[PDB]
RNA sequence: UAAUCUUAU
RNA sequence: AAGUAAUUAAUAUUAGUAAAACAAUAAGUUAUAAAUAAAUAGAAUAAUAUAUAUAUAUAAAAAAAUAUAUAUUU
RNA sequence: AAGUAACUUAAGGAUAAGAAAUCAACAGAGAUAUUAUGAGUAUUGGUGAGAGAAAAUAAUAAAGGUCUAAUAAGUAUUAUGUGAAAAAAAUGUAAGAAAAUAGGAUAACAAAUUCUAAGACUAAAUACUAUUAAUAAGUAUAGUAAGUACCGUAAGGGAA
């Protein structure tokens, strides 16, 4: 098979922001949660982008009579809604899904390992949404691999401190800037 | 955010840095010396024939 | 197809009692893989085990046996 | 002689920087970890035991065969027994003429 | 009937 | 304010070239053999069709058609 | 007619293609692209209208090969409904491999041969715009105003 309208779609090119340089005229509110999808979110098949339909799109093609008489019909993929178990996230998750997906899905022994299969292919028939399941998934797993000790406090009880040195020079200091100064020391 | 590597990534990873670690494979002077002493006497027989 | 569901099954490993399904906890089985989409793998219930080394529990499976040794004696 | 060297075709020379001739690599197919894997076999990675596809696809291989061929510098390039290519006047000589032709 | 599945809170 | 342009093919006339031309690195096109659905067949074994060539046919002929031979090749 | 107009979406200075599971044929060649030739030829078609390659040979063209992948399965294939007039690759539904001891390619098969899918990157030759420069058996109705006056509720039209 062939990923071509995945594949072919093309993401305008952020440029890479260096912290002194001018801001850009439209800066969003709210920061980026999830990582940028390589092949950004499908702009036919737009029920899609919803589910894990693997690379299926809607075909269009001829209905055809014993005379020839061509006629346009297309041609759907047989989706199905499904909530399947993860175990990594400890919940199951409600989808959209082909038939076809749900049998790679039974195949591979889970959704998760769906998900978080490295092949390029995979990761093409993949989502939009099904990008954002494996990065939680994934981040999941990290996370049980290795949590932070294997410094808050230390903050806690410093930051008192530092809002009465600043009150002594003269100037107001509250947490979050607080946060804010002490994040990369 | 970047992704995580998933454990495949990851091992192939490793793999790719211990390769790095061996010795690489250089065309020495002697051998491109070698393989100019060859092609000239094949140039000198051909010339001959 | 009806061949198909005849003869498709998944192995998995039930870390679960099911009385309705008859699998009993620690158990491997080659089950149906709607079953177990639907059934078994909900909140932890059971796990597919493609590699045998890896995956599978042993020391569930080593209770799973014992059980059955003792209801065949019983 | 490194004038002569240098004269050579530039696929050539770019094979012999890369894998150059003081390694004997290997006739038959390795590990891809080895540092004797010849790039013109298939070679199974250790840990997946999966077989790569040649380092030098085989195409680019025939071509620097060929290469080697006209300026004689065949026996420097690692060995091209087990990959099933033959050239030239070998391939003419050691080949089993078809069932048709002998049996139509 | 923990297949689907409607509704309501 | 209205038979014109581009890409082809054919015929004429002229000019160059000529059993060659075009183009010139090659490659190709056209003619240099007629044919026959097509195949591996192909034009005087003593000269004008009463010779020979191919197609039907066939032991080879004859018989239709078309084609080919009468110092210098068309 | 024609995947053309039209409508939608998105990306860049270009993009697309690109380093062979390509062709071929017992010889062999070696990414892609554009053009010529092959060739209106093979092929094809209510065997009508009509449509029509490739190999190979040259032009153009750039450093033009090169690791990025722990080597690729719900994929190869298959069945089926579709599917660039030739020439296939794709795609819905569903079945479904194998490890180079392999696999793709040819109704089929037997030989032989070739190549490595289900991972990648890639200048230049190109489209377009704008500019400068040069040439015009082009323009004074293609010579500067004007998208103005004006018509229309509007899109739109459109002078001298």
């Amino acid at each position: 098979r062939q990923w071509r309208l995945i594949e072919t779609r093309k993401i305008a090119k952020q440029p890479n922001y260096q912290v002194g340089d001018a801001k850009p005229l439209h800066m969003p509110k709210e920061r980026k949660k999830f990582p940028d999808y390589k092949y950004g979110e499908s702009n036919i098949f737009k029920q899609s982008n919803k589910g894990l339909y693997g690379g299926s799109f809607v075909q269009f093609g001829n209905n055809i009579s014993e005379s020839k008489a061509k006629t346009r019909k297309k041609w759907l993929p047989n989706v199905v809604k499904k909530g399947l178990w993860s175990e990594t996230l400890n919940r199951k998750i409600s989808i959209k899904m082909t038939a076809k997906v749900l049998k790679t899905i039974s195949k591979e022994g889970g959704i998760d390992n769906y998900l978080t299969k490295e092949k390029s292919a995979r990761i093409k028939e993949l989502g939009p949404t099904g990008w954002k399941l494996r990065y939680r998934v994934l981040k999941r797993k990290d996370e049980i691999e290795n949590p932070p000790h294997k410094r808050r406090r230390l903050m806690s009880f410093l930051y008192p401190l530092e809002k009465l040195e600043y009150r002594s020079v003269g100037k107001d200091l509250n947490y979050k800037k607080f946060v804010e100064l002490f994040a990369d020391v | 955010p970047e992704m995580p590597l998933t454990e495949v990534r990851k091992s192939h990873l490793a793999e790719k840095k211990e390769l790095a670690e061996r010795e690489v494979p250089k065309l020495t002077e002697e051998d491109m010396e070698a393989i100019g002493a060859r092609v000239f006497e094949f140039l000198e027989k051909q010339k001959r024939e | 197809s009806a061949l198909t569901k005849r003869t498709h099954r998944v192995k998995v490993q039930v870390l679960k009692d099911f009385p309705r399904f008859q699998l009993y906890k620690g158990q491997v089985a080659n089950v149906k893989p709607s079953l177990m989409r639907n059934y078994l793998h909900n909140f932890n219930g059971a796990k597919y085990i493609l590699s045998e080394e890896h995956d599978i529990n042993t020391e569930l499976l080593k209770q799973y046996q014992t059980l059955e040794a003792k209801l065949e004696e019983d | 002689y490194k004038q002569y060297f240098d004269s050579l075709p530039l696929k050539l020379k770019s094979f012999f920087q890369r894998y150059p001739p003081s390694i004997k690599y290997s006739p038959v197919s390795t590990s891809t970890k080895a540092i004797n894997a010849n790039p013109f076999l298939p070679n199974k990675h250790p840990v997946t035991q999966r077989f790569h596809d040649p380092k030098y696809s085989l195409r680019r291989m025939s071509d620097v065969y060929k290469l080697a061929l006209r300026y004689g510098v065949e026996e420097f390039l690692p060995p091209i027994e087990n990959t099933k290519k033959l050239f030239f006047e070998e391939k003419y000589n050691k080949k089993t003429l078809m069932k048709g032709v002998l049996l139509p």
